[PDB]
């Protein structure tokens, strides 16, 4: 949020918390150029976004 | 991984099964193979849209492999090239299969 | 990236390839050859923007 | 050539089918009354001949 | 019989020249398969003589 | 509005707005053949033509 | 006058659609002539719309 | 069709049919030379009504 | 001269199905070559008199498309077809007749 | 269009396939006709001439 919006967390024990929520740039491009792959290149793909 | 093995010393995987019989290497079947793979996940995780797909738009899953880039007019190119990262499941399964 | 009245780095077209270039031999071939195109245009109105 | 090409055609295990090409042209073209002239010899050559 | 088998093989029978690939898509689903967590669950002493 | 398009070739297409009505008494020099100071502005969408 | 049908010399397969959306049926890309013709000119309009 | 409010539909299909008939279909299929060379360089927005 | 035929295109005897061959044969070249000629000649700067840059592409698209996918048919020509021929000349009524 | 859709089967023995397409053709017995009416032929011309 380009800073704004600032919150914080508090301070206190978590034990067993999980939040598999999260990936590397290079599994991101993969997705981006695979779903650049599934579309017809004219203007319907374009449009929607 | 799944449609190198099939074939014959395939882009760079390593092959334990190779000692098994496998005599059609034709493009349908591997095909097959990659839709079999396809709806395997797509089970497995409950996956929802297009996931793998589109690979097989030129139909010869053999050469599959991503790539992008531009040209400009001045003749220069850019090339970039997009190789997956390191995987969990892949390395699992060669255990599987040596095993 | 936005190039800006250099006409040797106009950008003419967007690439992607579905398979290695190396495997079919194509690997000294004209880049378009190899690779899809994207092609989309949006015909905007100029008396709206101004 | 008839008799022949007969025999060719019913002895020969290869097969024609214009499926995966019409796919891939499709996911660029599209036939609509702007850009049908640029278009309309693919028209006419994925036109099923029978 | 996973690939390579549907409409070329007896039911009877199996494919021994596409066997690598199936015996590997098989292994693929007992991967699969077997993708869980190994959740904990209510411990207990032993009050008995065994 | 020329600046707030993304096309490459919309400054050239600007300049060739004027200059088409300015044909009669400001000539200027084309560069490739075939094409004139009276040419549909909105045509000039190559690199080659600037 | 209400008691005629058009009769089509050539009707379109209906291995010729997709599965339902809930009541239409998409048309396959690999299907061309006439029909296929009709069907993008609509749909580019729509688009627009 | 009981107003104005259908012409615009028939219209509309009556024009889609007809463009795909002289740009597609005819050629296609017409076996005068002549004709052919007659038949090109036509279109409806400037040959039909 | 006796018991042999003359014929178009290179021909070899029929190897395992596997990629190399599919995509080497001559025609596969000719069909290369041709479409990546073809592209260049519509990207030509003389073409601006009617191929705006949306139909430049949308053009340049349709090329690559035909040029990328797959199709058995050079295969066949290069290593199956003469097999056929050869045996189907053994047995129609009329020899071949060739210059 | 042949020469650009040129799929192929998916069991494809080329041994199997060929032999079992090449035997009918080898149940005829027009290849002994042909050579009894050249030898006709041949008889036939030398007399007349």
């Amino acid at each position: 949020a380009n800073n704004l919006l600032n919150s914080t967390i508090p301070i206190s024990l978590r034990p067993t918390i999980l939040c598999p929520w999260f990936a590397s740039s290079e599994d991101l491009r993969l997705q981006q150029v695979m779903h650049l792959v599934n579309i017809s290149s004219n203007t319907a793909a374009a449009l929607p976004l | 991984s799944a449609v190198a093995q099939c074939q014959d010393a395939g882009f760079l995987v390593p092959r334990p099964l190779d000692a098994l019989r496998q005599f059609d290497v034709t493009s349908a079947a591997a095909a097959e193979i990659m839709h079999a793979v396809n709806d395997a996940f797509k089970t497995a995780f409950d996956l929802d849209g297009a996931l793998l797909d589109g690979l097989a738009l030129y139909g010869d899953p053999r050469i599959a492999d991503l790539s992008a880039a531009y040209l400009q007019y001045g003749g220069n190119v850019v090339r970039e090239h997009v190789p997956p990262g390191p995987s969990h499941i892949h390395r699992t399964l060669q255990q599987v299969e040596s095993t | 990236p936005f190039t800006r009245l250099v006409q040797n780095d106009v950008i003419t077209n967007v690439l992607v390839a579905r398979v290695d270039p190396a495997q079919r031999g194509d690997a000294a071939v004209d880049i378009r050859a190899t690779h899809a195109t994207f092609a989309a245009a949006l015909p905007v109105d100029p008396a709206a923007i101004v | 050539v008839e008799a022949l090409s007969t025999l060719l055609r019913s002895v020969t295990p290869l097969v024609l089918d214009p499926t995966v090409l019409t796919n891939a042209i499709t996911t660029i073209s599209e036939s609509t009354t702007q850009t049908i002239s640029p278009i309309s010899e693919i028209l006419r050559l994925l036109q099923p001949m029978g | 019989k996973t690939v390579l088998s549907r409409g070329y093989i007896d039911n009877a029978q199996f494919n021994p020249l596409a066997l690598r690939s199936n015996v590997l898509l098989m292994l693929l689903q007992f991967t699969l398969s077997n993708l869980k967590i190994n959740k904990s669950s209510t411990f207990t002493s032993d009050v008995t003589t065994i | 509005a020329g600046p707030m398009t993304s096309d490459p070739h919309s400054p050239v297409k600007v300049f060739m707005a004027l200059a088409n009505l300015l044909a009669q008494p400001e000539p200027i020099a084309i560069g490739v053949p075939g094409m004139h100071q009276t040419t549909p502005a909105s045509q000039f969408s190559h690199p080659g033509v600037w | 006058e209400y008691s005629q049908v058009p009769d089509i010399k050539d009707p379109i397969p209906p291995s010729a659609w997709t599965g339902p959306i809930g009541n239409v049926r998409y048309l396959l890309p690999s299907v061309q002539g006439p029909a296929r013709h009709l069907y993008d000119t609509w749909r580019a309009a729509a688009r627009q719309i | 069709s009981g107003s104005t409010a259908t012409s615009t539909e028939h219209t509309a299909n009556n024009s889609t049919m007809m463009e795909y008939f002289l740009n597609v279909h005819a050629p296609s299929h017409v076996k005068s030379a002549s004709l052919k060379r007659i038949l090109t360089d036509m279109t409806i927005q400037r040959n039909y009504v | 001269p006796p018991n042999r035929m003359v014929y178009p295109w290179p021909n070899q005897p029929l190897p395992r199905l596997t990629v190399a061959p599919t995509y080497d044969s001559a025609m596969s070249n000719w069909i290369s070559t041709t479409i990546a000629f073809f592209i260049r000649v519509v990207n030509s700067v003389n073409m601006t008199a009617t191929v705006n840059d949306l139909t430049r592409r949308t053009m340049t698209g349709v090329m690559t498309a035909m040029r990328q996918v797959k199709t058995m048919t050079p295969f066949y020509i290069q290593h199956m077809c003469p097999t056929e021929l050869s045996v189907l000349a053994s047995v129609t009524v009329t020899p071949p007749f060739q210059v | 269009v042949a020469m650009l859709c040129g799929q192929t089967e998916t069991n494809l023995i080329p041994s199997h396939h060929y032999g079992k397409a090449f035997a009918p053709l080898f149940a005829s017995n027009a290849m002994f006709t042909r050579n009894q009416r050249a030898v006709i032929t041949r008889e036939a011309f030398v007399c007349a001439r």
